[PDB]
């Protein structure tokens, strides 16, 4: 199945972060993010298929939410421009990521679910 | 010397759920402490299979410092020895948003053209109410008739709440 | 009055130290007395993926005030760290507003722990 | 002191200022002692709850009214409020600090002890 | 004619401060790269003050860049996270006081910001 | 006086992988900064199909303050030109265990006996070690016999590390 799962959720109305904008970027020699992934999150809060197993390799990743996007398109007014969530993967073995996220508008919490 | 125990006030004669029924534009209200529904106020009232009353009112709703929102409500009426007397058990269709459960009055009506609701939260002990609202509505939302007006005046006076309402604005703020 | 049986309260426990659902986990569930008294109500442990399912059913599940206690502090001990708390309390009126399902999720620490809602039109 | 409170908002994005703190004490047979009690400040915190003296050993509550603070701005909140439940002083002098944030449909707790 | 921009760190591990957190301060530049802005570390109660004065503190987009990893890696654990790391727009409408508050695991972390006049 | 430059150091000659296969118990080792493995140390040496060295082992970790764990290590060995030099990636199969990527050479082994590994993991400028760890392997757990403890010796101390190595306890620790 699918190697990395992002999951959003909001923490002022109890449910599922619907429709959230949200970027993965690999670093590069350079030290420049390149675009690597795009999508935005499903009715239950679920952004699957991101990647193929083969296609996600050893590097840096940065996981880019659009809090503000979602925050503003509700009439509040956030902290935050974006959440990142930046971490290694792939370097120990074939495993399977999750980010989930709950959000607030100054505030947001980011936890990993990998598996062995 | 006007009495203004919530136990002496008149209410609605032989009230009606069915003529009651359809959607009823609310004018005026007063507020109570913790005010929920700011403006744009519209509620739809049914009758049941089983005869119960029910309604379904939409409405801008002003949450934390200032975030608006358009509240779906829904609240469901259980009778009382008296048939313009209901205890309203109300929430929204969005969790966060207020529940509760309110005595609901009907203080008068005419079906046609106006409705005065009234609710007491609240109690001081000689009778009287220490937190209450109440809602003025009407079937057509440019206005009121000047009988009717007189009528819903005199209707304010007896509630003891006289000059204590805000007018309700519609906009089209909440527009699917 | 018999109704499809899709569970109206499931918890969910992850181990923010391990990366990984926080696997058999005691959670006991109260309901609030007349008298004031927390009752015993359902009672499980956390599945494999961290997920206890089918704590109680639609019907049983009524108009309430609700502790969910987690056995953090059991989970900690059998594992080696010695937590801060004693138990994890998440305390919540469920049923007063409509039929909805509800999701309890907590994201366990030694010295700390979060709790989040999922509740469902 | 030997125990603070400190409670933020989420969502204001500050203190919570005025959030009602009830802290209980466990008595021999199984109930709670209300051990002390008061409110957050203008910077959320609540100083001056008990003396090292008061502060003995045993199993104590920290009780966070949220709920009040969530209505009285319009929100119908899913907790009815934050315990945070731990046993305290078993091994002599700490100052513990129990930290709150606060969200209508989520908190997280922390404790910051030392000594 | 105290500073604006106050940074505290907690570990949701061990229950205390994160000491010696390493926090590198950066500001954003018309062509979009990052200025080293402010530096420094936290102290014993894992507050890191004087991080910079109002003056300079002028408006623009602001990055909080946490070193968590050295942190967990100092003491055993191979943590998830780089880093952590917090993005905001500051002083778009006179003076405020920022307090960027972080709670650390190796895999989560939640971070907070508690502004004021 | 003695010289201690890595690149100086004797490796095994025609070191064979197949040879070397099996079980190896960690008898004594030299801590790098940031130490991991602690005690209880076994590891299982394997060739693949391609020819490809790997392995395995069980270890006492103490994490944070006190915390302490059974370690299952993994890692792959990829060739050099030189027989006996490896790098090794390896991590564990609890994600929050410590991962890497180190040198890893067979300095001597008899592969019925003994095997003295050595890693270079930061070098000072004139070539000598800044920082390194060591291991110290036997077949029998119980020790070894005079003959490979004086070889052993005198492979510390051209390593430039006599004196240096901590005993690896063996008492069960890691097994149900
Ligand atoms: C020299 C490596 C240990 C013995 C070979 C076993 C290789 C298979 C296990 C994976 C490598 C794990 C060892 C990394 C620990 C480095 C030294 C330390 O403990 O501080
Ligand atoms: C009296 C309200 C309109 C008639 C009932 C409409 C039914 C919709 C359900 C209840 C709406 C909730 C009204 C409770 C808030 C009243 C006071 C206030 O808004 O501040």
């Amino acid at each position: 199945k699918c190697p990395l799962m992002v999951k959003v959720l909001d923490a002022v109305r109890g449910s599922p972060a619907i429709n959230v904008a949200v970027h993965v970027f690999r670093k590069a020699a350079d030290d420049t993010w390149e675009p690597f992934a795009s999508g935005k999150t499903s009715e239950s809060g679920e952004l699957h298929g991101l990647t193929t197993e083969e296609e996600f390799v050893e590097g840096i990743y940065k996981v880019e939410i659009d809090t503000k996007s979602y925050w503003k398109a509700l009439g509040i007014s956030p902290f935050h421009e974006h959440a990142e969530v930046v971490f290694t993967a792939n370097d120990s073995g074939p495993r399977r990521y999750t980010i989930a996220a709950l959000l607030s508008p100054y505030s947001y919490s980011t936890t990993a679910v990998v598996t062995n | 010397e006007r009495d203004c125990r919530v136990s002496s006030f008149r209410v609605k004669e032989n009230f009606d759920k069915a003529r009651f029924s359809g959607t009823w534009y609310a004018m005026a209200k007063k507020d109570p402490e913790g005010l929920f529904l700011q403006d744009n106020i519209v509620a739809e009232f049914s009758v049941d299979e089983t005869g119960q009353m029910s309604a379904t009112a939409k409405g801008r709703v002003r949450l934390l410092n200032n975030w608006d929102v358009c509240a779906d409500m829904v609240g469901t009426f259980t009778d009382t020895e008296d048939p313009a007397k209901f205890k309203m058990k109300y929430w929204g269709v969005a969790s966060f948003l207020q529940k509760g459960n309110d005595d609901h009055w009907i203080v008068d009506t005419d079906y046609d053209t106006y409705a005065v609701q009234y609710s007491c939260r609240l109690l001081n002990l000689d009778g009287t109410c220490a937190d209450s609202y109440s809602f003025v509505f009407s079937r057509d939302p440019n206005g009121l008739p000047p009988e009717a007006q007189k009528i819903v005046r005199q209707r304010q006076e007896e509630l003891c709440l006289a000059r204590q309402y805000r007018l309700i604005v519609h906009n089209g703020y909440c527009d699917g």
